[PDB]
């Protein structure tokens, strides 16, 4: 029998600071034990200052982003090239996975940006559509691995402030990009220590107001 | 005469008068003039008020970052058309991740035209259009009649009075052909050669509407404080 | 849904019907009327799939009183009984039918007869002095072999209905809730608020 | 999840938890369960994230034209209807939503419970979810029509906290509603950790655990 | 195109008429005079046959009287065409509601039903409106004994004794003189046939020029029965009222 | 299918097909709506031109739509109960998706909307037809009384005919009729109704129906005598 | 939803210097038979592309007559046709990438593995693979069944990333593909060992390579090969 | 007889320009847009004294931030109306946002064009679309059955329009206050109507990005009414 659907791996990994937000995700394209790409971009730059991956099955997700980043074009025909902010993005993207409802795009997808007062935003969404905004969230093969991670060292949970005991928590101090990037370095080395879809290369988009920048770093090939 | 109730009929001297007449709502429309060198492509159009207190109705349409049109005639009609090429452009860059060729694109205006002018109960589109664009053989110029008519011109213009502008651009043939890499000086041509079918009124900096198109250059539209510097 | 009953006595038909309504392992309502006015003397009472059962009664509902519109006139329940069965009988062929069992209960005043239908989710329909649907017939039938008359009072009816229901919640392994009883007679419908 | 709502005195509560799951794993911390339709209007999500919020918010748009149309606020009594007949379109299909509309409207407070067999349910008191029976447990033997505003926003906060110790697929935080007849008040999000710490001690209540 | 062909038959008149409709009324004018008179006890149907050959085989012709179902019956008056047309639909109107109520169809309900279907074909469809105007004869256990009338139109009203066809001018004032409300059939039959009689562009009134039915509660106990006239029985009618 | 347009403009800016159309309502028999402070009363003309018609089973000129709310007309009778019967349909389909009966606002904007299309949709003619819609929304005490037209336009009306000699009637009404004070009772509401239609009519014996609407559903039709009682003391008031 | 009747087996492909180069071999398999000893699975299109395939062979050349159509339609209304407007490797790749990914959709799939190779019009490897579900994906070296497991292991000492694309040179890549051929021939029951080979250079055009054959095998050491233990003789 | 979709030897749809004659028999309706706010109003014009006037609604509301006035037959308004809620609320639903008042003309516009042998005919009425939003402020578009449609500072439309069209070429200017552009729509109002202006028979309303799309109280005009005749008589 005919199974629509495939496994392509890899994992994502996003972060919202208070005036960025970062979008990350490896390079490598897998099928069951083998390597199909070293290097496969799975993180887009779709315009208006907003970057998105789809992660999962890649032909689901190459449909999606292709879909989306068609839906920001004709949002620009239709409504005069006025600027899709990140928070608009998303519904769309929600009616997207929702009309294949009973079909589903097999992904984890998530959006990375900046809100209508400049603060750093990030999407995450379900395979069917169901979506919220939240502060960090890693999706996909290493997902499970990597968001404890980022409870721990990103909204300090079960940290408190020694001498207290337990009685006052780690206050809630802001990260800066230098930091979230080795909080994701160290992440994604992780993952590929103890992962093995995870590996090959790491792409970081970085989104400010200046605009998209993106860094590269080697990982792992075993 | 008895001939023009409907499309589907000629008259007794191989003429089809509903197609004429849609001819003819081109020549009420405000004038518009297109012009190329090898490397840009410009469209300048003078757009049109109702009276002072309303705007001046919009006359250039984005299809794609590498081509769009100016109109004259019926403006709904142009939006359908401009549509459907934003479409054909898209069907294009999705499926082949191609640009659409701009002669491609005069082909499928010209077969979408066409086929309203030879069935029963339809009507002949009632406007003219200007298509610019830069592709992988260079930059060009077409012009879209609604009788299927498209072509290929270095320069050209269409709407009321537009016989000023079209002379002027045949004798300045040998001149704006070669400004290659000055996107400013292709303007200026443009804007000298739309004001020779101007009367009475002036080029003001809300009536005036510019658009270019280049080697490196994305369609952009110019308008308001923008044209001013060509004023 | 549970439990329906019915019976016809003299000059009335009595339905009673049970109160609870169950999600998962939750009781989430035990006050729930599984009944639908057609007409001022007709009434039906149903059972069956969660959701399907109020959406064809309403749907019922609605086509009888389009009518009583139309034709400033009241259907016999015989005439209520056999629309409501052909859409069964039309239902049960669809694609997704409706798994509804109903009784409906009706004073036919030009006969001045009390007339009580039982109709399943096929289209079985069957004229009765008293019926039931599902289990509910197992444990009480025996007990309307042997009481039941045609000439009874309403007042006899209720007891011999009290009598069924002490029965199911003796013999039964579910808890229903208790019924909610309504009497269909000339004067037109009434509900027995204590029971 | 775990939800609730119920009718009182002073309008009608609403409570919700804050997990998501997807199998053994916790894949939300702080979900919000409850959407603001209108300034009158709520309803409550369990099931189907996805199905909750698609037609939920579709709810909302097909209760915003209604205001338009007929320059009045819709019903509680028709806004559940409008649900549960969209429920029935897609019978069978394999949605999963389970979800209370509370509310404010001519006829005083207004509670229904509406599921995906286009089950629609009025009613006083209502708690959907996987620890559903949990928080029935301490709204039935702590639930009067008398309540104070101030006791009965904290038993069904109270109630929550019940289902998400015990409910393994229930907890994160705790986001309160409060319905009047101006509209509904929000009453803030509750961490559990911290709400059970506290409770603990104040109420003196779950003496097995050890704090 | 096609529109130049188009006569546009659901249009209004400058007046407000229904140019279609008023013109199968006129048609409907020359057709042979039907009449209906309904009693206490039963209801009458008259009809004439249209300048009839003697090699027409009478016993077995009906161009006139034609039954729905056993309850209801109607008379035509206009195009037999398009009257069979209409006469088929309503047979199975009638057998659609006693297969769904279980329960023979209302007098009215079957009669607006006809009714509609006329309208629409004055309303929309571009087509000719069908060239008919029946006379309703029946009975049902609400209103008891009923006699209708609709045309072209698609309007219907109801009616203690009326006529459609030819000379209904001339035909309803001589029933609106003799008529009274205590009228039996025995009296309703007499009317009927004394009526035609008088009317009639015809030389003379025979049983060869004459469709006749009655529907009667002369059944054995409460019950209705339809007759069909024969034309013997025609024959001995015109006999017994004295009018051959 | 038929898809020829039948309604179209002319070059003075004139739907000719809806023009004629009205002047089918202005051919029909005359009816009247009048609202009084706790009632509405509608009154209908009947062309006594055709006698020996059973008036038990001849189709009456009100016609409910629900428990709470009535139709009349003027115009062409056939093209009337396709209307009625869509309102009854939107009624039961009202109810049965918002579970409350619609307002009688809500069910002349439906009969309207269905006229309005009937104007611009191809192959069909609009309806010769003006409707007088009348009642109380559920649980409450405001009379309500609307009017529509085959254009598709409706609006409220404090008193209001449509008909034949309509003109006539409309002039008696606005001279009657005050706003500050109106028909405080039935007796004053349909007093005033029957008065209206006499100036029309010809004779008041089987000529004039009467209908009382009054809140929570109660819908009553006069009959014969108690109309020639209305008709008897008009009249014997004015000979002074 | 079919099964694969008559099949084709391993593609093998990967980037040099200044072009391309693929392979397969031009087997027809009907299950364990193999049938059909002349098919070629590799298929030109114009002088600037080669697609090669492998699974089913129907739904092959049902493939290649789309392609053979594409070339048509291009040329139609078209005078730069065999220039500026000729058909690009990422044109033809990207129209099969839409037919798969739609074909698996209306599940309904085209039950192949394909590897377009081509050169673009400024000089640029071309090098993608689309199969039955639509996945795609691009890498210096990319083979198709068999070939991903034991072809790209060796072609990836070659070429292991994009670094070592410029240091290749076309005979060495020429070299590697052949020996991996090889290698498919030892060790893949669905293979032959009659194969085609292509190499398009952005300098020397399309080179299409006909009934080439494995060669330098060896087989010797089998002779001393004896039992399965512990028999001597 | 013709096409319904003919085209006239001066290159126009007639049955386009003959249903801008039906829209010039129509109730004036006016609209002045200012920094402040955008302003609509209409005539009323009750046919008879027994006709309830706050029944008829020449004014209604879109959406939140978007009002529309209409002239002409204003039955087939209701239809268009409906789907610029409808596009209004979806936009709403798809994109988490309000509508730019450009793009809900735009769709409204849409629908002229849509007839031929869709609908059988143009609709018969214009309408002044009001409105806000963020990236172009307020706005008033006047929408056309042509399918055309221009932004305006100021327009009116109706039986009135040419010679309320001129008084607003005169009185209009960037500077206008909220105050001003009622008192200004009232006295142009009185000036084209027949009858005498008063609360009854005109309806003012306003769009304003605090408050929204309001339909003002007949007191609240008669207000505006008897502070525009005070002024009148100043000089
Ligand atoms: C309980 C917390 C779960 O038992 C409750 O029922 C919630 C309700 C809820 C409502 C709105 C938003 C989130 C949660 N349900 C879930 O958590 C469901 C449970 C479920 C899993 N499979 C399944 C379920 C229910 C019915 C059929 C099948 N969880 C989900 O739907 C899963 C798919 N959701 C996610 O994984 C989500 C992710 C990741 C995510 C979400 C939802 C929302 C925002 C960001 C990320
Ligand atoms: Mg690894």
């Amino acid at each position: 029998q005919f199974n629509p659907y495939g496994d392509n791996g890899g994992t994502i990994l996003g972060i919202a600071g208070e005036d960025f937000a970062v979008l990350a995700g490896d390079t490598r394209n897998i099928t069951d034990y083998s390597i199909n790409s070293r290097y496969e971009p799975k993180v887009f730059d779709c315009g208006d200052n907003i970057v998105m991956s789809a992660n999962g099955f890649a032909a689901d997700g190459d449909a999606l982003v292709k879909r989306f980043k068609n839906s920001v074009k004709w949002y620009h025909f239709d409504h005069n090239d006025k600027k899709l902010s990140i928070n608009s993005a998303a519904r769309n993207i929600q009616h997207l996975l929702y009309g294949k409802r009973f079909f589903p795009y097999y992904v984890h997808t998530i959006i990375a940006g900046l809100d209508e007062d400049g603060k750093g935003a990030v999407y995450s969404f379900d395979p069917v559509g169901s979506y919220e905004r939240e502060q960090c969230r890693a999706g996909g093969a290493a997902a499970s691995l990597i968001m404890p991670f980022l409870d721990n060292q990103v909204n300090f949970k079960n940290q408190y402030e020694p001498g207290t005991n337990g009685k006052v928590k780690k206050p809630l101090k802001y990260l800066s990009v230098e930091e979230v990037i080795k909080l994701v370095r160290d992440s994604f080395t992780s993952a590929t220590e103890r992962h093995i879809q995870v590996g090959d290369g790491l792409e970081i988009l970085i989104v400010t107001k200046d605009g998209v920048r993106k860094e590269f770093y080697e990982l792992k090939r075993d | 005469n008895n001939y023009d109730g409907d499309t589907v009929t000629f008259s007794p001297t191989g003429r089809l008068f509903q197609v004429e007449y849609a001819l003819e709502a081109i020549k009420q429309g405000s004038v518009t003039v297109g012009l190329r060198s090898n490397t840009h492509a410009v469209l300048v159009a003078l757009k049109r008020n109702a009276d002072e207190l309303s705007s001046y109705q919009k006359k250039i349409i984005k299809c794609d970052e590498h081509m769009g049109l100016s109109l004259a005639g019926l403006a709904p009609d142009a939006r359908v058309l401009s549509n459907y090429l934003r479409q054909q452009c898209n069907y294009s860059s999705l499926v082949f991740n191609r640009k659409l060729a701009v002669e491609r694109a005069g082909h499928l205006l010209c077969d979408k035209a066409q086929k309203n002018t030879q069935s029963y109960g339809g009507r002949p589109y009632g406007v003219g259009l200007l298509i610019i664009g830069y592709d992988k053989s260079g930059a060009h110029l077409l012009e879209f009649q609604p009788s299927g008519n498209v072509t290929e011109l270095y320069g050209t213009a269409i709407g009321a009075r537009s016989q000023g502008a079209k002379t002027y651009l045949e004798r300045t043939l040998d001149t704006f052909i070669k400004i290659d890499g000055n996107p400013d000086e292709l303007i200026k041509a443009g804007v000298e050669a739309i004001s020779q079918s101007l009367r009475d009124e002036s080029l003001t900096v809300d009536n005036l509407s510019i658009a270019i198109v280049g080697k490196d250059t994305p369609f952009t539209i110019y308008d308001g404080e923008a044209v001013a510097k060509y004023i | 849904m549970d439990i329906i009953l019915g019976i016809r006595v003299q000059d009335s038909v009595i339905l009673a019907s049970s109160k609870a309504v169950t999600r998962g392992i939750s009781v989430l309502k035990d006050s729930d009327d599984k009944t639908r006015q057609l007409s001022p003397h007709t009434l039906m009472s149903f059972a069956g799939e969660a959701g399907d059962t109020v959406q064809f009664a309403e749907y019922i509902q609605a086509n009888i009183q389009l009518y009583s519109i139309r034709e400033d006139y009241e259907l016999s329940p015989q005439a209520v009984s056999s629309f409501v069965r052909q859409e069964l009988a039309k239902s049960i062929r669809s694609r997704r039918p409706y798994q509804v069992n109903v009784l409906i209960g009706g004073y036919d005043k030009k006969k001045n007869k009390p007339e009580l239908y039982q109709i399943d989710y096929l289209g079985t329909k069957v004229e009765l002095p008293y019926g039931a649907h599902g289990y509910s017939g197992f444990y009480t039938f025996s007990l309307l072999d042997h009481h039941y008359r045609p000439d009874m009072t309403t007042e006899e009816g209720l007891d011999l209905l009290k009598l069924c229901v002490q029965e199911l919640e003796k013999r039964m392994p579910m808890d229903f809730k208790g019924v909610i009883v309504k009497i269909v007679d000339k004067d037109g419908i009434r509900q027995v608020d204590d029971f | 999840t775990t939800t609730l709502a119920f009718k009182f005195q002073h309008g009608v509560i609403a409570a919700v938890d804050s997990r998501a799951s997807a199998g053994s794993y916790i894949s939300a911390l702080r979900v919000n369960k409850v959407i603001e339709i209108n300034p009158y209007l709520l309803g409550t999500m369990s099931g189907c994230a996805a199905d909750c919020q698609y037609w939920e918010t579709l709810l909302a748009k097909e209760c915003r034209l209604y205001y338009l149309r007929n320059g009045e606020r819709i019903s509680v009594s028709a806004a559940s209807k409008l649900l549960s007949n969209m429920m029935c379109q897609y019978r069978g299909m394999g949605l999963s939503m389970g979800s209370m509309i509370c509310g404010w409207d001519k006829k005083g407070p207004g509670l229904y419970y509406v599921d995906e067999h286009g089950t629609r349910l009025s009613g006083n008191m209502f708690s959907t979810g996987s620890g559903n029976t949990y928080a029935y447990g301490v709204l039935d033997s702590n639930y009067k029509w008398d309540l104070s505003v101030e006791d009965a926003l904290y038993l069904g906060k109270r109630s929550i906290l019940a289902a998400a110790h015990r409910d393994a697929y229930s907890g994160g935080s705790v986001n309160l509603y409060h319905v009047t007849e101006d509209g509904w008040i929000y009453h803030g999000n509750h961490d559990v950790g911290e709400l059970f710490w506290k409770v603990k001690e104040e109420e003196g209540s779950f003496n097995n655990v050890i704090g | 195109g096609s529109r130049r062909y188009d006569s546009r038959t659901t249009i209004f008149s400058p007046e407000g008429r229904l140019y279609q409709v008023e013109y199968a009324l006129e048609s409907i004018s020359h057709a042979g005079t039907a009449i209906g008179i309904m009693a206490s006890d039963g209801i009458v149907l008259a009809a004439e046959r249209k300048v009839t050959s003697t090699l027409l085989e009478q016993d077995t012709s009906t161009e006139k009287l034609y039954k729905l179902n056993d309850k209801i019956a109607v008379a035509v008056a206009g195009l037999t065409a398009d009257a069979e047309i209409l006469i088929n639909t309503a047979r199975i109107h009638a057998q659609n509601y006693l297969k769904t109520y279980n329960e023979d169809i209302p007098v009215e309900i079957l009669v607006r039903r006809l009714s509609d279907i006329k309208q629409g074909y004055t309303q929309h469809g571009g087509l000719r409106p069908f060239g008919v105007s029946f006379i309703y004869a029946g009975y049902d256990d609400r209103y008891g004994y009923q006699l209708y009338t609709s045309n072209p139109s698609g309007n219907y009203t109801g009616w203690k004794a009326i006529s459609v066809g030819a000379n209904t001018s001339a035909a309803q004032t001589l029933l609106q003189m003799d008529y009274k409300d205590d009228m039996k059939v025995d009296d309703a039959i007499e009317l009927a046939l004394k009526t035609l009689s008088k009317t009639t562009d015809s030389s003379a009134l025979t049983y060869d020029r004459l469709e006749f039915a009655t529907i009667r509660k002369g059944a054995n106990d409460g019950e209705v029965y339809q007759k069909i006239f024969k034309p013997q029985e025609i024959k001995d009618i015109l006999v017994k009222t004295g009018i051959t | 299918g038929y898809d020829r347009a039948l309604s179209i403009f002319s070059p003075d800016g004139h739907i000719f097909q809806v023009e004629y159309a009205l002047e089918a309502v202005k051919r029909g028999t005359c009816a009247v709506g009048v609202k009084g402070k706790n009632c509405v009363v509608l009154g209908c003309e009947r062309r006594s031109t055709l006698k020996l018609q059973d008036t038990r089973i001849t189709p009456s000129k009100v016609s409910k739509i629900d428990s709470h709310v009535v139709l009349s007309f003027s115009g062409l009778n056939a093209d009337s109960r396709i209307l009625i019967e869509k309102a009854r349909v939107e009624a039961q389909s009202h109810r049965l998706t918002l579970e409350d009966p619609v307002t009688v606002e809500y069910l002349t904007r439906y009969v309207a909307g269905v006229q309005q299309r009937y104007t611009q949709s191809g192959g069909v003619r609009p309806f010769g037809v003006s409707t007088l819609i009348a009642g109380f929304d559920p649980r409450d005490d405001e009379p309500k009384l609307y009017q529509t037209e085959p254009s598709g336009i409706y609006s409220s009306w404090s008193a209001q005919t449509i008909g034949r000699n309509s003109k006539t009637v409309r002039e008696f009404l606005e001279k009657n009729y005050d706003r500050k004070e109106p028909p405080a009772t039935v007796e004053e509401c349909v007093k005033l109704t029957v008065r209206s239609l006499l100036e029309v009519v010809q004779t008041g014996a089987k000529n004039i129906e009467i209908t009382v609407v009054k809140p929570d559903s109660d819908i009553v039709a006069l009959s014969s005598e108690e109309i020639n009682q209305y008709v008897t003391q008009i009249e014997q008031e004015k000979q002074e | 939803t079919q099964q694969p009747i008559v099949t084709g087996t391993s593609v093998i492909s990967m980037k040099y210097d200044n072009g391309v180069i693929i392979a397969a071999d031009n087997l027809g398999s009907y299950g364990s038979l193999l049938r059909f000893n002349g098919v070629e699975r590799l298929i030109p299109v114009g002088d600037n592309t080669v697609v090669g395939i492998s699974g089913d062979i129907s739904d092959m050349q049902h493939i290649e007559r789309l392609l053979k159509d594409l070339v048509t339609e291009n040329a139609y209304d078209n005078p730069l046709a065999d220039a500026e407007e000729a058909l690009e490797p990422s044109y033809i790749f990207e129209y099969l990438a839409t037919v798969m990914y739609q074909r698996r959709s209306k599940m309904n799939p085209l039950w192949n593995a394909i590897i377009v190779a081509g050169v673009q019009s400024n000089g640029d490897q071309f090098l993608r693979y689309v199969n039955l579900l639509g996945v795609t994906y691009s890498s210096p070296t990319l083979a198709t069944g068999f070939g991903a497991h034991m072809a790209n292991p060796l072609l990836r000492k070659v070429v292991d990333r994009e670094s070592d694309i410029p240091k290749t040179t076309v005979q060495v890549a020429e070299e590697a593909i052949v020996n991996a051929m090889r290698v498919l021939y030892y060790r893949d029951a669905r293979s032959s060992r009659n194969f085609s080979l292509a190499i398009i250079d952005k300098n020397t055009g399309l080179t299409f390579k006909k009934n080439l054959q494995v060669e330098n095998m060896k087989w010797d050491f089998a002779k001393d090969i004896k039992g399965y233990g512990t028999q001597k003789i | 007889d013709r096409g319904v979709s003919t085209f006239s030897p001066e290159g126009r749809l007639f049955q386009v320009e003959y249903s801008l004659e039906a829209i010039k028999l129509g109730s004036t309706a006016i609209g002045i847009a200012t920094k402040e706010g955008v302003v609509l109003g209409v005539e009323k014009r009750a046919t008879s004294p027994l006709l309830e006037s706050d029944s008829i609604e020449k004014i209604v509301e879109i959406d939140r931030h978007i009002g529309c006035a209409m002239s002409g037959l204003t039955a087939d308004a209701r239809s268009m109306i409906e789907h610029a809620r409808t596009a209004a609320v979806t936009h709403n639903l798809y994109y988490d946002e309000d509508i730019n008042v450009e793009s809900l003309t735009q769709s409204v516009c849409d629908l002229a064009l849509r007839f031929g042998e869709l609908m059988s005919r143009p609709f018969g009425v214009a309408l002044l679309i009001a409105g806000h939003d963020a990236d172009d402020g307020y706005q008033l578009f006047h929408a056309e059955p042509s399918g055309t449609f221009y932004r305006y500072n100021a327009k009116a439309i109706g039986s009135g329009s040419e010679g309320a069209q001129a008084e607003l070429l005169n009185e209009w200017h960037s500077s206008l206050t909220l105050k001003e552009a009622e008192l200004l729509v009232l006295k142009i109002l009185k000036q084209v109507m027949e009858e005498k202006l008063d609360e009854n028979n005109a309806q003012l309303s306003c769009i304003t990005k605090q408050d929204g799309f309001k339909i003002y109280d007949n007191e609240k005009t008669a207000e505006l009414i008897k502070e525009l005749k005070e002024k009148e008589a100043a000089e």
